[PDB]
């Protein structure tokens, strides 16, 4: 079809910030999380 | 057919490449937009949703 | 189409694109930083191709606010500069904006920064003096017209001195255009170098190009690249002879060792990147006179810790025809210009093309300063007294050479008060032929010290008490 395929990923996208401390240490930390940081 | 339609349609290729995403959803966004088609053969599609 | 942000670290920026969109190596890229403070357009140069669609650039701009995953636009071409008559009279930066005047030039025609050298069959040697009226460079180091000139030098040694000395004495009646290039250098300095241009009227005929060396490591490596660009384009468009200036070249490989470990590459000796001589070599052979075309380039080229066997002046010195070297020895000894006349030198320092006279006075002046370097250590801890009468008048004669040799510049009155000068060649010749002779030797040493020509000795030594 072509056409219903981006129907079908739009509504995906339609259908779905705090990080997290992963390590740390000696001053020095690496965080999950905060896409838009 | 369906490897070269995703060859040339990259965008849906990477939302389905991605595995943070759960994948009951992945499977039935597949569904809705390739491989649940009237014309498609069974065993294909459940190959390729597998 | 468009890419997006996946890993941010410093001036280093990996984007990733999708299948078959990938941006040819050198091309220029956009991304947003939409944080008010420090909103702005990134402009990227992909250089290198890493796999998985996948691009590492460098920013021409801080990356500080870039946010992962912003969209990534690829503008199809390397980054272009304008070109033409317009440029001249005008500030611009690395990326071809104009600064004195914003919006100035996008309508001129814009040429790719990147660029293959001239062919080797268009090549020619050039062999022609070219006067500047210094007793030390017209001497020891002749300048070459359509040659390339550098001035190799630690930090504050002279190298901007000397060099607005040079745009003073050949810029300013000079035909064709000028370009400028301010690699990586004091934002103060070149403020200071427009307001001097602007002042002697040598602006309308200069093109100044300024990245400094308080901008990101990308904008240091293509500003010598856009100011190369410029000189380019009047070398072989317009057809006229063009003045090229950079200071400093050495902040172009500066900025690519910077980047280089970030950008995956193992080290080389002395923390230099490993294609410090390829990407000199390139700059360096973009920057040449063809045949009927010239430009006459002079460079300054800063020499790290003073360590002239640093493997970015050593690799800088095969790509010049005439080398001034500063010394911090000699410039601790308050001699100005402080060049070292043992370490200094030029292609065209031979009795074909400066004559039998320049070359056997030039040659005399090297062996006596020469045998006075030798004989320096026995003169600190024995004294002079302990030497031959030969080699006592030797002595004598070189630290007057040696004094001679300095000389009251047009850009060194800001540091002095002394109003400068300016000697002919032939004066010059004959002061030192005399001077190897010994006919000055019963003048005292401070008569010539930061002098012209041979009237000034006379005055000079007039007022100390002696007769020339
Ligand atoms: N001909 C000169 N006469 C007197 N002082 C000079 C002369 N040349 C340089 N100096 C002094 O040495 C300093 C370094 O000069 P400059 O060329 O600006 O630094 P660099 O050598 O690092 O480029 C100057 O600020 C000036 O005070
Ligand atoms: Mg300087």
């Amino acid at each position: 079809s072509a056409a219903d395929i981006e129907g079908a990923i739009e509504d995906y996208v339609s259908s779905f910030e705090i990080g997290t401390v992963i390590d740390a240490g000696d001053g020095i930390a690496h965080v999950e999380g905060l896409p838009s940081v | 057919r369906f490897g070269r339609v995703l060859d040339a349609e990259p965008r849906l290729s990477a939302l389905l490449s991605d595995y943070t995403t759960p994948a009951e959803g992945r499977v039935a966004l597949l569904d809705k937009a390739l491989t649940g088609r009237p014309g498609v053969n069974q065993t294909a599609a459940a190959l390729l949703s597998q | 189409t468009a890419g997006r942000v996946v890993r941010i670290t410093g001036p280093v920026v990996d984007v990733e694109f999708p299948r078959g969109s990938v941006p040819e190596l050198f091309n220029a890229l956009h991304a947003e930083i939409t944080f008010g403070a420090l909103a702005k357009t990134l402009t990227l140069e992909v250089a290198q191709h890493l796999g998985d669609s996948l691009v590492r650039c460098i920013s021409m701009q801080p990356t500080d606010g870039l946010v992962r995953g912003v969209e990534v636009t690829d503008t199809g071409a390397s980054i272009s500069v304008p070109v033409g008559d317009g440029v001249k009279g005008h500030v611009f930066n690395a990326l071809g904006d104009c600064l004195d005047d914003p919006g100035y030039g996008k309508d001129f025609e814009h040429w790719s920064i990147h660029r293959k050298p001239p062919a080797f069959s268009d090549l020619e040697p050039r062999t022609e003096m070219l006067e500047t009226g210094l007793k030390v460079v017209d001497l020891l180091t002749p300048y070459v017209r359509g040659g390339k000139i550098a001035l190799f030098g630690g930090a504050g040694v002279g190298k901007t001195v000397l060099i607005q000395e040079m745009i003073n004495r050949i810029a300013r009646n000079f035909g064709g255009t000028s370009v400028f290039a301010g690699v990586g250098e004091r934002t103060r300095e070149g403020n200071d170098l427009w307001v001097e241009l602007a002042d002697a009227n040598v602006l309308k005929d200069t093109a100044l190009v300024f990245g400094q060396m308080d901008e990101p490591p990308g904008t240091r490596m293509r500003v010598a690249l856009s100011a190369l660009t410029m000189a380019e384009f009047f070398r072989d468009e317009q057809g006229q002879d063009v003045l090229l200036f950079i200071d400093n070249i050495f902040r172009f490989t500066q900025a690519g060792s910077e980047v280089s470990t970030l950008l995956g590459r193992m080290p080389s000796a002395v923390g230099y990147q490993p294609t410090l001589a390829d990407e000199m070599g390139e700059l360096q052979e973009r920057i040449t006179s063809t045949r009927g075309r010239s430009i006459t380039s002079m460079q300054a080229v800063y020499v790290p810790a003073d360590d002239y066997t640093d493997p970015a002046p050593a690799t800088t010195f095969a790509h010049l025809d005439a080398t001034t070297e500063l010394s911090r020895a000699v410039f601790s000894k308050g001699i100005f210009p402080a060049v070292d006349p043992l370490a200094s030198s030029s292609t065209i320092l031979d009795p074909a093309i400066v004559g039998d006279e320049h070359y056997r006075v030039a040659q005399e002046v090297i062996r006596i300063l020469q045998r006075y370097k030798d004989l320096q250590d026995i003169i600190a801890i024995l004294g002079i007294d302990e030497l031959s009468e030969e080699d006592k008048q030797l002595v004598n004669r070189a630290r007057r050479i040696e004094r001679f040799l300095s000389q009251n510049m047009m850009a060194a009155e800001q540091f002095t008060g002394q109003p400068g000068s300016t000697v002919p060649l032939k004066e010059t010749i004959e002061a030192f032929d005399k001077l190897t002779k010994g006919e000055f030797d019963h003048l005292p040493e401070q008569a010539f010290f930061l002098i012209g020509g041979l009237d000034d000795l006379a005055k000079k030594a007039e007022s100390l008490g002696a007769k020339l």
